């Protein structure tokens, strides 16, 4: 996972619900709700942060040529489809299909668009087809594929000669394993379920948001509303500070465990972000940090709220 | 109906945008309710007709400002606003007024949502879909390689 | 040359940090948000919480102790949960500096203390080496990498056919200009003469793809004739 929906509450709203009386109360409370809204516009902009520090490692917009001699390797699955609207992969597809307010609370859009974030793992995949790690380091510097597949080889410990002489078997034994990576995604949605789990996390939290207001806390009733008609300001003022006094907690609940779940996502995203250099830049030599196995290379796919790396591996 | 009114229905307060609703209330059913338990629907009192309550909209308002060093020219963003509703571009951010829309593509300056950024640029402020950066086509061929002839010493800083 | 390059780029730093104080913008954020909290807690106290007054002493001095209680436990339960807003945010930055801290230990380690072969985790380049500079609540570094500066297009083949045997580079790849093929190493152009020295000899021409013809020189067999 690499990001969340940015949420944005407007407290004087969430708190009173354009009631003049209940805002005035509201003031006695302090700068407790700026504070509130603080927090929860630094989450947001982090969450552009975290995905512009994933995706936007790619100097240049790279394009594949249109002759895909790869060397038998086939990449049309995970490279885009011009044909259909959002130039997505085959995969991505997949991805996007799997994972699944009038209160003072809105969601505001990322940064980048899918499309955009589509189009960054576009050029971070033609880069490291076309030009192997070297598109990382500096200007991309074509390698035919057979031969960059060689030096990756060469990098786990094997001979070029080797991956030259096996070179159809290599490229057929890659090719079934990405043919199994879309049966896979096809048949179970669970695969997905650290993905899933975000948007679980952030849905259920704003549930719980909303139904706070139905609490009474203690009032004459929950309804702001109800409590004016119903009685004279002085009796009122009681009353009203006992809504404030719960709706004003629940939604510090509320923004404290954002934060700490936003820190979680950093953290995923920071790995994710590290991931896409020493993996998908680079051949890491670093055991289990890059698929189980002798890691050769990784592509990676945008998936919703997160990046999805698929690493080869000998 | 239509319009943003402060409606009273039987000592129930509220304000909302009151619209001939489609729901298929039964008889004995005096008002509708929501997914979050919020009241949403009623049945006149006068009248037997059903009215779907639309709270009236509202917005975050934010300012799209280059320094007051630089002007004091600034554009507002009315978020998830219909512009009806309030140099005016309509984006999936909102509704945003005092920036000229412009095709031609730039590095994001200040990110507005949505894929699209605004700067301050030869002045006014405009509004553009920000770009990716430079499209390159490597020159990929099954017997061609690029091998570097010369080379770059580099310094750069990273702050921790 | 090399040390030219590094000469004028540590300049180039200078002049950087000089000219832009936005560069320092990660420190300088960390010490705004600690200041932006201690300013809100201060702020919090001039808040009333409901209560007649948010001094504490004009509470007091105006109310004898039974109706005083009240007012003062307001004012307690307002500050008390102004504090602990701010202590529990706090803790969670402290949590973001201590992971920052982390990180800059271990590149303090892998970066400076040695050379990475981590892409990108010591600079855009292929790493060279990292020097440390202390800064405010902070450290910096800077990192030297090793850029390919200027590049040219040449034919290339996985392998060479001899006499019926596939030739592999040792470490290398072969390259033509158009005319004569030679052996260079992938990062700088420097050419050599295809030899046995600079070949292995694995399996024959048939099975690789791609495989060209050209000679491969043998340094032994002068000297027999000499
Ligand atoms: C790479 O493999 C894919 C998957 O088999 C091939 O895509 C198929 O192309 C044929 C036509 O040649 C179609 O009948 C299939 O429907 C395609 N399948 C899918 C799901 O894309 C692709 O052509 C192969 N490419 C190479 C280079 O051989
Ligand atoms: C080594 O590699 C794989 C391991 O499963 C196998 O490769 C198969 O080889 C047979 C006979 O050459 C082919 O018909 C199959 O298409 C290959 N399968 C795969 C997975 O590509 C086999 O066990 C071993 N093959 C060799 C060449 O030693
Ligand atoms: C490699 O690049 C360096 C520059 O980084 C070149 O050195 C330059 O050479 C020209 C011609 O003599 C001079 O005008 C410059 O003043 C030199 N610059 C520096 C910093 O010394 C070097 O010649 C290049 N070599 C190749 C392979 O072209
Ligand atoms: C590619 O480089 C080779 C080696 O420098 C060139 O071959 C030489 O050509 C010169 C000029 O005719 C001769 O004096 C040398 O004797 C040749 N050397 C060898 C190894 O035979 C070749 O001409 C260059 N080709 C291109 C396309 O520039
Ligand atoms: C590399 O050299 C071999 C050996 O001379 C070439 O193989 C010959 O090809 C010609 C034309 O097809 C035939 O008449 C000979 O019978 C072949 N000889 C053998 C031993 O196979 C091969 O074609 C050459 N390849 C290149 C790239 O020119
Ligand atoms: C008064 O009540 C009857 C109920 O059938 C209704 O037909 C009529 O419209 C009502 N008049 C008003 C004042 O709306
Ligand atoms: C405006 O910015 C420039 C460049 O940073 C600075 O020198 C100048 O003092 C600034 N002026 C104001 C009005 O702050
Ligand atoms: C504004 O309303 C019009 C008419 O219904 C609609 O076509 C358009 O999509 C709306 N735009 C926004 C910003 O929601
Ligand atoms: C920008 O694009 C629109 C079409 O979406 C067009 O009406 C306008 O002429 C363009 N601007 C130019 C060419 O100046
Ligand atoms: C390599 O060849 C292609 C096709 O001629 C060309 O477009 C590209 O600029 C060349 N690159 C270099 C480094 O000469
Ligand atoms: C490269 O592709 C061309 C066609 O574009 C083909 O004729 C040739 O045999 C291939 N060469 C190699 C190096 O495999």
């Amino acid at each position: 996972p690499v990001s969340m929906t940015k949420t944005s509450v407007d407290c004087t709203m969430y708190i009173c619900g354009d009631s003049t009386e209940c805002s005035n109360l509201l003031l006695q409370y302090g700068s407790f709700c700026t504070q509130l809204n603080r927090a929860l516009t630094g989450i947001a902009v982090e969450q552009d942060k975290n995905t512009q520090e994933v995706f936007a490692q790619v100097k240049q917009i790279y394009k594949t040529p249109p002759i895909k001699d790869f060397g038998g390797f086939n990449f049309s699955q995970i490279l885009p489809d011009p044909s259909k609207p959002s130039k997505r992969s085959f995969i991505e597809d997949l991805l996007f299909n799997k994972v699944t307010k009038f209160n003072g609370l809105t969601v505001l859009p990322p940064l980048l668009t899918d499309e955009m974030i589509a189009q960054y793992t576009s050029a971070l995949l033609a880069g490291t087809i076309t030009s192997g790690w070297t598109f990382g380091a500096g200007a991309a510097l074509q390698i035919p594929f057979a031969m960059q597949m060689a030096y990756r080889f060469n990098g786990i410990g094997v001979t070029q000669n080797v991956l030259y002489e096996n070179q159809k078997l290599i490229a057929n034994q890659f090719n079934s394993a990405i043919g199994k990576i879309q049966d896979s995604l096809s048949s179970t949605a669970s695969a997905l379920g650290k993905l899933q789990d975000v948007v679980n996390q952030n849905a259920q939290a704003l549930n719980t948001l909303v139904k706070q207001l139905s609490s009474n806390f203690g009032a004459i009733s929950s309804v702001l509303n109800d409590i004016l008609s119903r009685l004279d300001p002085p009796e009122a003022e009681v009353q009203i500070d006992r809504l404030i006094t719960g709706r004003l907690q629940s939604l510090q609940t509320y923004v404290t465990q954002q934060l700490i779940r936003a820190a979680e996502i950093r953290a995923s995203a920071n790995l994710a972000a590290t991931k896409m250099s020493e993996c998908v830049l680079g051949q890491s030599k670093r055991v289990d940090f890059c698929g189980k196995g002798y890691h050769l290379m990784s592509f990676p796919q945008s998936a919703p709220h997160g990046v999805v790396f698929l690493h080869v591996t000998y | 109906k239509n319009k943003c009114v402060n409606f009273n229905f039987n000592g129930l307060t509220g304000t909302g945008v009151l619209t001939e609703s489609n729901k298929k209330f039964l008889p004995f059913q005096q008002f509708g309710r929501d997914i979050a338990d919020t009241t949403d629907a009623v049945r006149d009192p006068q009248t037997l007709e059903i009215l779907d309550i639309t709270p009236c909209s509202f917005g975050g308002v934010s300012v799209i400002t280059p320094g007051t060093n630089t002007s004091n020219q600034v554009a507002v963003l009315y978020q998830d606003v219909n512009c009806t509703e309030v140099n005016v571009f309509q984006t999936r951010a909102g509704c945003l007024i005092g920036a000229e829309h412009v095709n031609n593509s730039y590095e994001c300056d200040i990110p507005i949502g949505a894929g699209i950024c605004a700067s301050y640029q030869t002045q006014s402020i405009i509004a553009y879909t920000m770009s990716l950066g430079a499209e390159n086509s490597v020159a990929y061929s099954n017997n061609s390689i690029a091998i570097p002839t010369n080379f770059t010493i580099s310094v750069t800083t990273e702050i921790l | 040359l090399i040390a030219n390059q590094f000469n004028s780029a540590i300049g180039k730093i200078q002049d950087s940090l000089s000219s832009t104080a936005s560069a320092l913008g990660k420190l300088q954020d960390v010490v705004n948000q600690n200041a932006q909290a201690l300013n809100t807690l201060v702020k919090q106290l001039s808040s009333n919480f409901g209560a007649i007054s948010s001094v504490l002493n004009d509470i007091l001095s105006r109310l004898d102790p039974p109706e005083a209680e009240v007012q003062i436990d307001r004012l307690i339960t307002g500050r008390l949960q102004s504090l602990q807003t701010y202590v529990t945010q706090q803790l969670i930055r402290a949590a973001e500096i201590r992971a920052s801290a982390n990180l800059a230990a271990t590149k303090m380690s892998e970066c400076v203390l040695g050379q990475s072969k981590r892409v990108d985790f010591c600079g855009k380049g292929y790493h060279l080496m990292s020097f440390p500079q202390s800064a405010p609540h902070g450290v910096v570094f800077l990192h030297v990498t090793y850029v390919p500066a200027q590049e040219k297009n040449f034919t290339t083949a996985p392998a060479i056919c001899h006499d019926g045997k596939a030739h592999f580079p040792r470490e290398g790849v072969f390259v033509s200009n158009g005319t004569h093929w030679f052996v260079t190493q992938r990062n700088f152009y420097e050419p050599q003469i295809i030899t046995t020295d600079n070949t292995f000899v694995s399996g024959n021409c048939d099975v690789v793809i791609g495989i060209v013809n050209n000679t491969v020189y043998d340094p032994l067999q002068p000297e027999l004739d000499s």
